């Protein structure tokens, strides 16, 4: 941040898992904002 | 060139793990269905 | 030089862990901005039944689709000979 | 999309849907009566969702983005009985009254 | 198809799979008179 | 409407889709810089 370089790993965050609901149905993440 | 093109052409592959929704697959028979084959086996008695 | 590749094969695994677990899905509506929480078995049965297969069929046979599935997978095992084309690809890339 | 002239080619403006906030709704696979012929629907285009406009009283939403609405013919479709539809006694919407 | 479930009882049958079963609006869709279609009087 | 959002969304966020529309494409410009990929595939191109 201009005195040493730093080693960093690379990991890739996936989104969180929607773990599927034991009730009748199913749960789906709808969207309620966006953009273009 | 050739070596920074191949690698952002393979980090744009991977790219989609970043903004890809999923379900935590249960271990071994998902209802009927055997996925043992295509899952990473889960050992605690070393690294993962 | 031989330089190391982008990502550690943990990451490759990621990749491959997030492309099954990605599988499941509603598989019948018109966009790409929603993700449904159907299960793997109830995703299979739905691309089944887009595929041309009845309702009533899926639910007679249910055990039996499940059996020949599980024997596809299991079969899957026999195609790293050199006999398969796709194998032999693998091995084309290797030797080049 | 929208193409451009590029100094060697053509230069794509690929405009996309891109939601930002999700919520968790609760959905059905389909909905049905109970009659000795059962008569069942699934959504077209949608989810059968169960949140009020603002439980058994379901409602249709679009899949990229939520709003839910009473569940008529212009957004359900008749199918063949499936285990998985909820069986409706009560609120039935009107593909599903007799 | 015309296989019974177990002639002018046509029953509905998947692409992929062979199990008739009865018409109804939910496997049928209306389409325009055409020549070639099946005039049932029963 | 074909995209998955009923004619009632779009009815009653005429506005605010037309705003978000006009602001991707103003957001346009920004693109034409070293970090892009295509911007790169275009210079790539040209100084081939
Ligand atoms: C699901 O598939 C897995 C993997 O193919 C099966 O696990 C194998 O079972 C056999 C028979 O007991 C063992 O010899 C193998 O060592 C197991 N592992 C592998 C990797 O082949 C499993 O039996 C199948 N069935 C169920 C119900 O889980
Ligand atoms: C809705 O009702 C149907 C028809 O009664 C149910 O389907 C039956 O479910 C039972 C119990 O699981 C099975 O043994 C039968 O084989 C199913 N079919 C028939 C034709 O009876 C269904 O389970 C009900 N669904 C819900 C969510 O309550
Ligand atoms: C079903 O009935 C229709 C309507 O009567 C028939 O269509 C006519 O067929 C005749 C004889 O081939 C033609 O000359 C006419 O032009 C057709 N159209 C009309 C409007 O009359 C049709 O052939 C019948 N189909 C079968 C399979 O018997
Ligand atoms: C969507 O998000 C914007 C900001 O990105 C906000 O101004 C707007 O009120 C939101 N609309 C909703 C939550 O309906
Ligand atoms: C939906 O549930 C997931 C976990 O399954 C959670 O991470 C997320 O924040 C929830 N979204 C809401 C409550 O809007
Ligand atoms: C709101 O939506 C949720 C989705 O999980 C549903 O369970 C709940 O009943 C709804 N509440 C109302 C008041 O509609
Ligand atoms: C069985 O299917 C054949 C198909 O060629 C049909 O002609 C025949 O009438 C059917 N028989 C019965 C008893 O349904």
């Amino acid at each position: 941040t201009i005195d040493v370089f730093q080693i960093a790993t690379l990991n890739f965050t996936s989104p969180l898992t929607l773990a599927p609901i034991n009730s009748t149905g199913f749960v789906v993440a709808v969207p309620t904002n966006f953009t273009f | 060139g050739a070596n920074l093109r191949q690698d952002e052409s393979i980090a744009n592959l991977f790219s989609s793990i970043k903004t890809q929704n999923t379900q935590p697959l249960q271990a071994g028979l998902n209802g009927d269905f055997n996925l043992t084959m295509l899952q990473i086996p889960q050992v605690t008695t070393g690294e993962r | 030089k031989v330089l190391p590749p982008l990502y550690d094969p943990y990451m490759e695994a990621a990749y491959t862990s997030s492309l099954l677990g990605s599988i499941a899905g509603a598989s019948w509506t018109a966009g790409l901005s929603s993700f449904a929480a159907i299960p793997f078995a109830q995703s299979i049965f739905y691309r089944l039944n887009g595929v041309g297969i009845t309702q009533q069929v899926l639910s007679e046979n249910q055990k039996i689709i499940a059996n020949k599935f599980n024997q596809a997978l299991g079969a899957m095992q026999t195609g790293f000979t050199t006999t398969n084309l796709a194998f032999n690809k693998v091995q084309d890339a290797v030797n080049a | 999309s929208f193409a451009i002239n590029a100094p060697n080619g053509l230069y794509f403006f690929h405009v996309g849907y891109q939601p930002t906030s999700h919520v968790n709704a609760t959905a059905a696979y389909g909905l049905c009566n109970t009659e000795n012929p059962p008569k069942c629907i699934a959504p077209i285009d949608g989810y059968f969702v169960l949140n009020q406009t603002i439980d058994q009283q379901w409602y249709y939403t679009g899949s990229s983005f939520f709003h839910p609405e009473p569940i008529t013919e212009a957004n359900s479709k008749y199918v063949s009985m499936d285990v998985k539809f909820e069986n409706l006694t009560n609120k039935l919407p009107p593909p599903l009254l007799s």
